[PDB]
């Protein structure tokens, strides 16, 4: 993965290149886990999905 | 809006509605945040005083859960201009902090780069709203959503006849009646990104209704973002 | 002298069905020819129904003293259910302080064989309208303007609609010099549904370039209701037989259309801000 157009660069959230090297970053509600892929939510009503109650 | 089918629960909840003194909707908004709408700027023009309106999946009857706000201050671009319908965006501040519930959930502001390689890349998008069901017919008194993939820049301007400026782009069939039509200004346009939903564009102008060979232009988003941020501290 | 209020047009072969002179204080009327009014601070309606074969044609109304005031730019006379060419209407009337008499006559034409078509498109239907104002245009563009000294009304941005005399109309597009006319069609009340439809030629040189509808009609209370009248998938220039739909919110009694023909014609022809949603 040289850069995040291929596939969000592995990122299921904001991609970029620092340094030359492919690094994610999240969106608000997020943050950025062990793997990097997937931000866990860090709140009740995380943007970026619909909701799903009942 | 002409055609497609009907928004199911919980798959529009970014949606808000501008209503009048009457209390009749005639443009739709976004909601960023708690206290930020975003809305066309030729919206404020037909209507002296407005109000917002939040939770109705049925603008003839309340069903329960919708709510009223107070619009605080307008904010509009420097360089709008009636007569090529260019920089049609604008802010809204509100009074009340809007309590998040089911249904009711901002969509987030994606970066520009990521945007332009690949959101703007994809096939296809969606629009939705209270669009008329007809060229000159009857508005639809439930929300509605549809899909429309995007044009290639040179059939872009090929189309249309008058002149297209870089801050805002075409899309639209050829001759399937599958078209928004007036009264969705300022609607919200949204692209798909493994489920995640970004907003990206919103309707902005476009002759006619489901006209043969023709596209609606939609203003793009992206390259606003700074102006957005300037506006994300301000009162 | 005295003020009067018009519905419809008159003309020199008309019999009439009643003649009747009203005060407009008494509590209760003065019941005439076995008729029926209410009368209160503010509203005086008259209910009428003739039992003799025949087509109304025109209303009059004229009361005095002179007040202070034009008789053109609101609206004080309308009937509530009927109209122009069904045999009755319920009349209403909007009073003042100062007014303390009226005098009401109504004529009509025999029912089998009656049309108004004969009026109603006048003597040069290439110059001048129904209304009696004449087009005029701009020289730059070649497109009629609005007239403005009557009662205009809107529903939402880039819709008119004009009242007259008891008589509306809606302008579908925009017109050009070199237009002729072709002619026109009528409608009568034994063909009118709450939808319906018309069919036009578009074959070769009667290409449609400019339609006009006038009608009466009914109204609930002060504020009308104006039906959708739009154009049916479109007209171009594959299908030769074009449609025409409406879509009423509530009842008419007539309707006339003046169908415009323009060879040159390519179909679309908007301004420059009328465009975008
Ligand atoms: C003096 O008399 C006039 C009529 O001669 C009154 O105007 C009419 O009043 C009636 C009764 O309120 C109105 O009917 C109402 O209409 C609603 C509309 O939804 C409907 O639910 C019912 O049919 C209801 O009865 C009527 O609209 C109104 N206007 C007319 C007939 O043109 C007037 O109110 C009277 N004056 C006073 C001070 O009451
Ligand atoms: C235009 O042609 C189409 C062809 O299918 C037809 O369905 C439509 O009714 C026509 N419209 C008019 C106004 O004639």
């Amino acid at each position: 993965r040289k850069l995040c157009s291929l596939d969000n660069g592995d990122c299921d959230q904001f991609c970029h290149e620092e340094q030359n090297s492919v690094v994610c970053s999240c969106a608000r509600g997020y943050t950025l886990a062990d793997n990097g892929k997937a931000c866990i939510p860090t709140g009740p009503y995380p943007c970026g999905k619909q909701t799903l109650e009942r | 809006i002409v055609g497609g089918q009907e928004c199911k629960d919980g798959e529009c909840p970014w949606q808000a509605l501008l209503i009048n003194e009457e209390n009749e909707g005639f443009c739709g908004g976004t909601i960023l945040s708690e206290f930020y709408i975003l809305t066309a700027a030729h919206c404020l023009y037909q209507a002296k005083r407005f109000k917002v309106r939040v939770g109705d999946r049925n603008t003839e009857q309340e069903e329960g859960g919708e709510a009223v706000h107070e619009v605080e201050v307008v904010i509009k671009h420097n360089r709008f201009t009636k007569e090529t319908y260019d920089f049609d965006i604008a802010v809204l501040r509100l009074k009340t902090p809007i309590t998040f519930r089911m249904n009711v959930a901002p969509a987030c502001l994606p970066e520009r780069d990521w945007a332009e390689s690949t959101l703007m890349t994809q096939k296809t998008g969606i629009v939705s709203g209270f669009g008329r069901t007809h060229e000159k017919g009857r508005q639809s008194t439930r929300l509605k959503m549809l899909e429309v993939p995007y044009v290639d820049r040179n059939s872009c301007k090929l189309s249309s006849s008058f002149i297209i400026t870089q801050n805002m782009f075409c899309a639209g069939y050829d001759t399937k009646q599958e078209d928004a039509c007036q009264g969705d200004s300022g609607g919200p346009h949204v692209t798909r990104f493994k489920d995640t939903y970004f907003v990206t564009g919103i309707v902005s102008w476009g002759e006619g209704c489901a006209r043969k060979g023709k596209y609606g232009i939609y203003t793009k988003v992206t390259a606003f973002l700074k102006w957005i941020d300037r506006s994300m501290k301000t009162r | 002298d005295g003020d009067e209020y018009f519905i419809g047009k008159y003309k020199e072969k008309d019999e009439t069905l009643f003649f009747a002179s009203y005060g407009l204080k008494r509590d209760p009327c003065q019941i005439v020819l076995g008729y029926k009014c209410s009368n209160n601070q503010t509203h005086f309606v008259l209910n009428f129904k003739t039992n003799k074969k025949s087509c109304i044609s025109a209303i009059k109304l004229t009361s005095y003293p002179k007040i202070n005031q034009n008789s053109d730019l609101t609206r004080n006379l309308y009937c509530q259910t009927g109209g122009i060419g069904t045999d009755n209407c319920k009349l209403v009337f909007k009073k003042r302080k100062r007014q303390i008499a009226a005098n009401i006559e109504i004529y009509g034409i025999p029912a089998k064989k009656c049309s108004f078509k004969d009026r109603y498109i006048g003597a040069d239907p290439l110059h001048v309208d129904s209304y009696g104002l004449s087009y005029q245009f701009d020289q730059e563009h070649g497109w009629n303007l609005e007239r403005n000294n009557i009662f205009k009304d809107t529903r939402f941005s880039t819709e008119v609609f004009y009242h007259k005399n008891g008589l509306f109309n809606t302008q579908i597009t925009y017109l050009a010099e070199e237009d002729s006319f072709s002619e026109a069609r009528e409608i009568t009340a034994k063909d009118i549904k709450k939808k319906f439809s018309i069919i036009l030629p578009n074959e070769e040189y009667k290409r449609i370039s400019f339609l006009d509808v006038y009608w009466f009609q009914e109204t609930m209370r002060k504020k009308p209701k104006y039906p959708y009248i739009h154009y049916n998938g479109e007209c171009s220039n594959e299908n030769k037989t074009c449609e025409l739909v409406f879509d009423t919110d509530e009842l008419m009694t007539y309707a006339l259309v003046k169908v415009f023909t323009n060879p040159e014609s390519d179909g679309s022809r908007l301004k420059e801000e009328d465009l975008g949603r």
